[PDB]
């Protein structure tokens, strides 16, 4: 996996 | 909401079990006749990466139509690799068939492999 | 073959095409029904994302329903947003929500949402 | 885009 997009 | 996370993995992940989905022939709603060959499908997923199948599934008509049959001038196995590209990202682009690809991914409106195709083309002028 | 090339932004643009025409409601294909609110969406991408929509429409009778009510515990805020990360990657986890985006993602069977919800709950403690 | 996968 998780990001900040 | 602009707070949102996101998984990297998600799209392709969607994509393999479209594809999965595909070769187990699981709710497949379309066949692509091409000359002698039929292809099963998903509507969505063609229209998703074809501009002729786009306009073709949004047509009031041809969107209930369950068999597409294309131009006879349409090579099969053009048209095989480039169903695989769809589903996969894959492009299995080789000297004896950039021709066919190309000519197919033309009719087809898929403008990113149009362009990977004049480029292979041009490197060997 | 192993001789392909792959384009890397192919699959995202396929989800974000998926997620036109869902919300277009071009080719949608069935309903689901969370207490009072109905959403439209299409049986691949749901079978796709999440292992209970892949079990679902993938039984000979259940495959042929065009709409489907979900558990009257289920939230529908919490599926709103379960179906949007299905069809963008992206996950609007807030502090309000997150508790029934987990109990909707377990009921859905969406590993990887759960395990995000897991730790992000887990950081608060 | 497009690369060696
Ligand atoms: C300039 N020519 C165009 O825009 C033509 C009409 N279209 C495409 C062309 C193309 O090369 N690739 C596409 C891939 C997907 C799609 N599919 C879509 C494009 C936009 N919105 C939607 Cl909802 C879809 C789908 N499904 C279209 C093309
Ligand atoms: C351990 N439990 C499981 O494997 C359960 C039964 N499934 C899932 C669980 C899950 O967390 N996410 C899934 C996402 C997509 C899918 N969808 C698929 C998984 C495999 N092959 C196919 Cl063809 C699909 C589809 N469509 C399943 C799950
Ligand atoms: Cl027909
Ligand atoms: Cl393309
Ligand atoms: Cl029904
Ligand atoms: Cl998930």
């Amino acid at each position: 996996a998780w990001v900040i997009p | 909401a602009d707070s949102c996370i996101q998984f990297t993995r998600h799209a392709s992940d969607v994509l393999l079990n479209l594809n999965r989905l595909r070769s187990r022939d699981i709710l497949t709603d379309v066949v692509i006749v091409v000359s002698r060959e039929q292809f099963r499908a998903h509507k969505t997923v063609l229209m998703a990466c074809s501009g002729l199948f786009y306009s073709i599934f949004t047509d009031q008509l041809k969107c209930n139509l369950s068999v597409i049959n294309l131009d006879p001038e349409i090579n099969p196995e053009g048209f095989c690799i480039l169903l695989d590209f769809m589903y996969t990202s894959r492009l299995n682009l080789r000297e004896g068939n950039i021709m066919a690809v190309m000519a197919t991914a033309m009719y087809l409106q898929m403008e990113h492999v149009v362009d990977t195709c004049r480029k292979f083309i041009k490197a060997s002028e």
